[PDB]
């Protein structure tokens, strides 16, 4: 009952490939910022 | 907004954002308090030291661990680690993001209920989820079926996963931690003439164990070679500038993992525990389980553990069966990586425990919502 | 040691970067936020880590934000006087129900980056 | 074999005891110190004496500097240990070491080189036919006469707790604490300063030790006793120095041994002796704990303070569950108990199998001691 009825293991594999590709590329990106700090800029 | 992944094993805490490869903050889960009286009027006033800042000034603190054997003994300290994680390292608002927490397989229900209650009432998180660590290890590995042995400071546990399903039959939880190995290392370092008693000296012994240890393929030839010659000798410098030589003990402390009789325990070794967990499953699925063994946790970072594990399992296994041991170079963080993957799935957003659901159901919602 | 070498390379590349761009972004953002409020008393900060060591700048920031008037900082340039100024600022923050742990005078004086950033973030999030 | 009796030598950090097997009491008891002169020697014809060892080192302590060969149960200086052993064998007992075997005692958790050097010294120089090394806390259980129990031995060098159930000892539950009467003497010498008395030389340390042995006791309640000592002067006692001066110890009497239960007075982070005994009990299995609760055995000279047993029983009862019955067994002869156990171990007909022969040492070097003994 925990897993949804309709899902793809290939979706999980493609997702981890997308994350590992960014690991290989090592592209610099900052974390998310709060909307309160978005107001001051 | 991307969710937060907070891996909390005993001894070390890792924290990061969802969708990222590596956690942002990694720091030990220690809270120290000063024991000596302060005589200089005008210094800073600090009642407690949390995390890495605690481990810099070990000389004037009594180090304590809030989590022991995967159980949170002190909750007031655990609040300090969580608050320091959210505000000092990540410096993010807790109410803006959902959080994901990890725990051992076999724990009392009060631990799960207390984590849910603290995570909702104090930090006002919009959503939260509790996930088992060893399944997240398989998400990091990248296979839908395999048996995983997660051994970390605090706990060791083996679970098999078939088709994304966790079998509750073959979940084995051994209480053979790295802290027990540290205590055994102190006891066997007493023999050479070196005495470490304080908790700061325990941290020094932990550094000695991490830097200078390995697992031998066979114990008897290693002991004979250690007795025959002095080639298996290394030196370490203490923080006060004293040089110590270990020698024999380098392959004796991790060997307690395979033979728990040195520590006085009655349970079998990790290889025998993994074999017994394999035998508890069905006959027709033992193929994939034998062919997809996954190692995880910081305890399995000793050199030569993979070959020894493969040999020991091969001896127990039938001769016709293929045995393969998978040991990623970055396996120590793999659990967290799995959580990040599980935090970023599109279909997982339906699975979050909403705040109003918790308000309706009480702290017992966690048992019916998550495995 | 090859396995340990690969693990060490992962440590010193990925976690280092994933932190490092985050604090170098947040340092600029927090500097702009503090400098915007500190323009009323006509005081500028050019580096967040050096200017908060004296403790007078934090006292002026709490002076602007709080609306009432804090005790005098000690007119001395020693280390102990800087500890006094930072301790006074932390005491005033403690009196206003603001929750701080692992925060001390020596931590701000010694220039710990993440603790200074956490203090600034707490002042931003809770006081305003 | 029948008339030949193996010598039993108890060798602690503070004092050395020696005697024959089958005897109820040791023949020779004397402190383990080695003293050397420091001042000018001007009278010609008095003779030259390079070193003073033993009881007559104590008598002339005014003109000597005193050194302890054993520190924390470890033989730091071996030449002085040879001096002590020679004085024991020849001057004290008047026995040839070739005639009889020798039984030795030591601490549980010690460096391996100590045992190896003990074996090498007792074979190569004194030329003994056989020798055995045993643990002191195990011999205390022999002196008590029971199969099961937990032994807390506190001497001058080290304190240690070992549990034994049905003749089986658990190595993982053995606990060692470096808190003995040596540090208590140092603490008493430190706290006597605030009343105006200053003792600095090594000769005055023996005077401080005598003051501790004569005018110290353990309070059952620390805070109530402190309030009583502050309120009235009935707790004060007087001591006479060797030069005729009189000092008044007063409040310090129950403060020096209290460091055994609260090590934070000495700056140590370790737990007290009661907590150490309780932790050693709970490190064992569930089933034997009841028996380990019923047969706690005290030993060593440090446990000779008045009122130590009542305080220990009260603390253990407070720590233990209420449904169990807690009693502390402390014989009046608990200072010599280890030696008595040694004699009981040395006279057994079965133990004649377990001696380490000289031929075995000649074959195996000094490493034979680890394979045998314990
Ligand atoms: N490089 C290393 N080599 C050997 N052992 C290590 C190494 N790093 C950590 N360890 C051991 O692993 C433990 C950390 O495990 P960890 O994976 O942090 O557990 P958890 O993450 O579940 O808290 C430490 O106690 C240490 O003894
Ligand atoms: N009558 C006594 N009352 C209190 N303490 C004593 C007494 N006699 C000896 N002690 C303490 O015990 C120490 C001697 O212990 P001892 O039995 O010689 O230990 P060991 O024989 O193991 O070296 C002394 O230094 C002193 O501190």
């Amino acid at each position: 009952q925990f897993v949804p009825l309709y899902t793809d293991p290939q979706e999980v594999l493609d997702m981890r490939n997308k994350i590992r590709e960014q690991n290989r590329q090592d592209v610099k990106s900052a974390g998310p910022q709060s909307q309160l700090l978005a107001s001051v800029i | 907004i991307a969710a937060l992944v907070v891996d909390n094993g005993s001894g070390m805490c890792k924290a990061g954002f969802a969708g990222d490869d590596a956690p942002r903050a990694v720091f030990p889960s220690i809270v120290g308090r000063p024991r000596h009286q302060g005589v200089m009027v005008g210094m800073g006033q600090k009642d407690s030291y949390v995390g890495d800042e605690a481990q810099s000034k070990r000389g004037i603190l009594t180090l304590k661990y809030p989590i022991e054997h995967g159980i949170v003994t002190n909750w007031d300290d655990m609040e300090k680690i969580w608050h320091h994680t959210f505000y000092n390292e990540l410096r993010v608002a807790p109410e803006e993001h959902p959080v994901l927490l990890t725990e051992a397989p076999l724990n009392p229900k009060a631990n799960r209920e207390k984590m849910t209650q603290i995570m909702f009432e104090t930090f006002n998180t919009p959503a939260m989820y509790v996930a088992i660590q060893a399944v997240l290890s398989l998400y990091a590995s990248g296979r839908t079926t395999g048996i995983v042995m997660d051994s970390g400071d605090g706990v060791t546990h083996t679970v098999p996963i078939y088709e994304g399903y966790a079998l509750p039959h073959a979940i084995l939880r051994l209480d053979l931690a790295g802290r027990d190995l540290t205590d055994y290392l102190m006891k066997i370092l007493t023999e050479r003439g070196y005495s470490f008693t304080t908790t700061a000296e325990r941290e020094i012994v932990r550094d000695i164990k991490e830097k200078l240890c390995y697992v031998a393929l066979d114990f008897e030839q290693e002991m004979a070679t250690a007795a025959s010659s002095s080639s298996l000798e290394k030196s370490y410098e203490l923080p006060d500038g004293q040089v110590i030589t270990i020698g024999n003990e380098r392959f004796r402390c991790p060997e307690a993992l395979f033979q728990p009789s040195f520590l006085g325990m009655e349970s079998c070794g990790i290889h025998e525990t993994t074999f017994n967990s394999i035998m508890k499953c069905d006959v027709d699925i033992r193929k994939d389980l034998y062919a997809n063994t996954v190692l995880s946790g910081g305890t399995t970072m000793y050199p030569g553990i993979a070959d020894r594990m493969q040999k020991e399992i091969t001896a127990l296994a039938p001769s016709t069966m293929k045995i393969k041991i998978i040991a990623p170079p970055e396996r120590k963080y793999s659990v967290w990586i799995g959580g990040s993957i599980l935090a970023s799935l599109s279909t997982f957003q339906q699975m979050w425990i909403s705040k109003q659901e918790y308000d309706e159901s009480g702290p017992s919602i966690v048992h019916r919502k998550c495995f | 040691d090859n396995d340990n070498s690969s693990a060490r390379l992962f440590e010193r590349s990925r976690i280092k970067a994933l932190a490092d761009e985050r604090e170098v972004v947040q340092k600029k953002t927090f500097t702009k936020w503090v400098n915007s409020h500190l323009a009323r008393v006509s005081c500028r900060i050019t580096d967040l880590y050096k200017d908060l060591r004296d403790g007078r700048m934090l006292i002026k920031l709490l002076e602007v934000l709080s609306g009432e008037m804090l005790p005098k900082p000690t007119k001395g340039k020693m280390r102990i006087h800087c500890l006094e100024n930072v301790d006074k600022a932390l005491q005033f923050l403690k009196e206003q129900r603001v929750h701080l742990e692992n925060m001390g005078s020596h931590d701000i004086v010694d220039g710990n980056h993440r603790l200074v950033l956490g203090l600034i973030w707490t002042i931003i999030l809770r006081f305003q």
